[PDB]
């Protein structure tokens, strides 16, 4: 019955991107969206059970940004080995023809936590009803990221998860198709 | 494509058997490498790599910072455990189970059995197969707990067999959410 | 003798209505998944607004 | 492939009403609601594609209000010819019996952009589930406005769009009924 | 002679689809009631956030 | 001989359930249009709140 | 055609809990949530018909808190007779098997207006999709409170409304079951 | 379980026949007991209990407070009436009516008739039963207007009778929302 | 009914063939009449009516304002084009097409054909009718592109004919969203 509670407060430079979350055995309790300044609970049922002050998290990210600038000067501007993001395309439940599912693109084992993920249905971009989870941490400190595409399964459509990461010379193109 | 810099703190809270013994591992990792590893088990402020050595010294220089970190073992980890227990530690969602045949190679008839345990929490599943009420072995080739990110897990344990409409092909699931082992059967 | 006609009369309309009903149900259930989505964030693209001045 | 991007920032006096929008070939990219101080995108899919700072728009409307006061003193308080709002009642799709549609009341070619539009089902006001778009511009600078009433079509109900504009001596009452 | 088979063929699939369709409709209608709920408030439980310091 | 009764038995219940199911579907689809509406703004009507004073 | 409009602005100590509402013949026009600082209308149709400034209500509750502190010193710290909350479990409409209903737990005739209400389905707590109305007033100044549990009725499940009030020595456990 | 303190103002607005005569009853109740009862009918600032006597004196000491309360009869109550009339006073929602049999005692056959008027507003319902077109009496045992809190009411008027498949068992409902009395019939 | 005053700026951005040539027409219209018409094609600050003449002079007096307006041709129009291209310029939604008969006069049999192209973007539709595979003419009486306001258009092109169950009555639609002309047929 051992459990771990973690707090991820990463900030990248130069990208002007930072996040905040609470990690409970890998899963995410919530995440403070900097843009909306809101405590976005991973499950809304948690908001009816607990609470959090979002403005406090933004103070940390400002401090995290400051430390990174301090570390950058002290580290003589050393770069980061851009690990290739091993990508696996899965579904939340066994794909059921014409039964809504959430394709899950597992952008795994990568750094820095800034990636370009685009869902391609029949080769064309999909930007309507497509969600993504905040960059989730791992034991060896390589980020995870899930992209959710609520879709009505069909054999006519072939989905893709284009994953553009600086560690990849060529863009990754993982594929999914209805076969069950 | 420019050089990057990443600063991700990892304030870990390890408690065993509820809150009988709480371990507060304070990790500040820089570019996938640690800088300081303030731990409650050690108590003293340490540093893993040579880069984080100055960071530890500054933080242990002030006694107030030491007290804040040392008091965090029960103020941070222990208090949060009670707050987050109701919907995370006590969270017991039902392990939906489906069993379907599959083919190891394309253009070939089905020769695999996948006991799909999708949509459960927490991740302490167990899978065991049966044939005509008799347990089958040598089929524990599992794909591992594939996290779905929506506070749910997923696992596809595969056992190789050839359907012949003569067996029952019973899989089983043992999870904390259900007091009785969840069974499932499939016949061709 | 009329049973064949009556059964097909019931059979035809129930099948036609239900086919469209299943689609509008699954798509509705798909809207629920979309409404349950985590509300993706603000991208880096920023439309620019001009700043009008006063008429002296 | 010619396209036009416009910016409407009208403010009326005396009405204490002002708006803001981006016009792309007549359609509306978004509009900054003064009350909620939010960038209300016409389609929410645009919010997942672009962004806008709503507080900046409110600064313009304050300046627009100031200029109108400046122009009013310079114009010796000249009024506005209140053009009659030609009204056409249409539907977003061919009316389908018992199949949800959005009646569209096209309040067209009118000024000032302050009108009283009320949907009358069987002669009684409807104020539940009734939407309206911000006052949209035109080439000759007469505003448009669409009123949306998501309705389940029925022959028993007869809808109306009462349009009270100062240019009209008597209230306009356009009518719709299911006939297809 | 084939009418019995054809009627049951229509009868079986219409019944099976509609049973699951009724459940996914009632549960969907139940989601509407949940979405119409008054959005219960913030409880007294407050998760605590640690305050990281600067690296000197 | 029993086929007529059985077919009508299936026919009756499938028709009755589906009629109410179509209505609760179309109205549900109508709720989606209402939920997709642009959220009409705050009117000029303002309810007034009294200002209580201190008990000295 | 007599009607009454009331304004409830109670604040309790020690509980750090205060509310605000408008009472129209017992029902609630709206209530200003202190946490969200929003004018939460009881029916959203009222927001499309009227408006209210939520920040003004929070000023009153601060004054109400101040007066209670003033009264507490003047009253020599006299307590409150904790009236037992008579509880009745009802449904918004006649319970229809497998047809969504909102169980209503009527926490009636109680003070102070701080109660612990939990819905127990088959003896286990339910904290997913469970709503409650703000503490509503009565003629004799004993609060009401409704708890809403949108449920799909089933004979297999037996619901409960555990009502923990300081006036009750033992917890109240009212029961509901499908019988129609 | 500690002693509590409660301060709930009740600013009541009583207007009769629209706004022909408006009564502004300003109630400040402390611990389910009144302190001041500023009323527009009286006009003068009063106090009910001995505890609220100092409170009334301070508020009537300043003439500005008196004017604010006296002007509240038309500024607060009257203006709000027009603002809130459109969806509360004029609110006429349909009184859904269902009639079902019930048993007075468990394990016994149905012997009661409940005319369920659920989901209406405002609360001025009337219920009267009929048998074969003839009105029945001695069955006006009503459970009262049970408020549902969602701006709706609920009432279960019960009349005792034994079904025999010989009568019509007609109930009736008279509400402002419907110009014609809503009828309902039930036969075994 | 009091005199009104309206001040609606119209900052237009005309770019042709993507962004090969960008025209920035800055219109400040007062009471449905223009005041200034700062244009990038002209570049110089002008005024249309006599009322807006002082307004133009003040704005061209400061060289900074001129630079801001002149730089707006690429900072405002051109940059926004790239930002808004993905979902407005490249927006290609399917032109749902339905064809139904209609009657020109009440109480008369159907004598019209309406090719309903509802729910498309952008507005560059084309409609052409056919009979038995042969194109029909003299039926191009269109109602125009009726904007639905929800980023969609609507058009009802009408061609007069009398159904006789002998023809196919084929309409056609050509839109950028579909690479192949969308056909539709209707037989009585």
């Amino acid at each position: 019955e051992e459990h771990v509670i973690i707090q991820a407060e990463f900030y990248l430079n130069p990208d002007q991107s930072g996040e905040f979350m609470f990690d409970f055995d890998g899963d995410e309790i919530f995440h403070v969206d900097m843009a909306k300044k809101e405590t976005v609970w991973r499950l809304e049922e948690f908001g009816r059970f607990a609470s959090f002050e979002a403005q406090g998290a933004l103070a940390n990210i400002a401090v995290d940004k400051a430390n990174l600038e301090i570390m950058t000067k002290r580290s003589n501007y050393t770069p980061i080995t851009n690990v290739p993001p091993e990508v696996t395309v899965l579904t939340n439940s066994p794909v059921e023809l014409r039964e809504p599912n959430v394709l899950i693109c597992f952008i795994d084992k990568f750094t820095p936590p800034v990636v370009n993920v685009t869902w391609l249905r029949n080769g064309k971009p999909v930007t309507t009803g497509v969600s993504e989870t905040v960059f989730l941490p791992r034991e060896d400190h390589l980020f995870r990221k899930f992209h959710y595409l609520p879709f009505l399964p069909s054999t006519e459509d072939v989905y893709d998860c284009r994953v553009e990461h600086w560690g990849l010379d060529e863009p990754l193109l993982k594929h999914w198709e209805f076969d069950a | 494509t420019r050089p990057r810099f990443l600063w991700q703190p990892k304030r870990e809270c390890h408690f065993f058997n509820g809150t009988e013994r709480v371990r507060f591992l304070d990790r500040y990792f820089y570019n996938q490498e640690e800088s300081v590893r303030f731990d409650s088990d050690v108590g003293e402020f340490r540093a893993v790599t040579e880069l984080g050595r100055p960071d530890a010294e500054y933080w242990n220089s002030q006694k107030d910072i030491l007290e804040q970190a040392r008091a965090a073992v029960d103020t941070y980890c222990r208090h949060n455990y009670g707050v987050v227990e109701s919907f995370t530690v006590q969270r017991r969602v039902q392990p939906k189970v489906t069993v379907y045949p599959s083919k190891t190679q394309p253009l070939q008839h089905h020769n695999l059995l996948v006991c799909s345990v999708s949509g459960f929490y927490p991740g302490s599943i167990e899978v065991r197969w049966f044939l005509n009420g008799q347990e089958e072995k040598a089929g524990m080739v599992s794909t591992g707990l594939i996290q779905n990110g929506d506070w749910t897990f997923q696992t596809l344990v595969m056992l190789e067999t050839v359907p012949r409409s003569g067996e029952v092909y019973t899989c089983q699931v043992e999870h904390p959410s259900v007091t009785s082992p969840l069974t499932v059967e499939w016949r061709a | 003798l009329a049973g064949q006609a009556t059964t097909a009369y019931f059979l035809y309309q129930q099948q036609g209505r239900l086919d469209k009903l299943t689609v509008t149900s699954q798509n509705l259930q798909l809207e629920n998944l979309r409404m349950k989505l985590p509300k993706p964030p603000k991208p880096v693209s920023k439309m620019r607004m001009a700043t009008p001045l006063l008429m002296q």
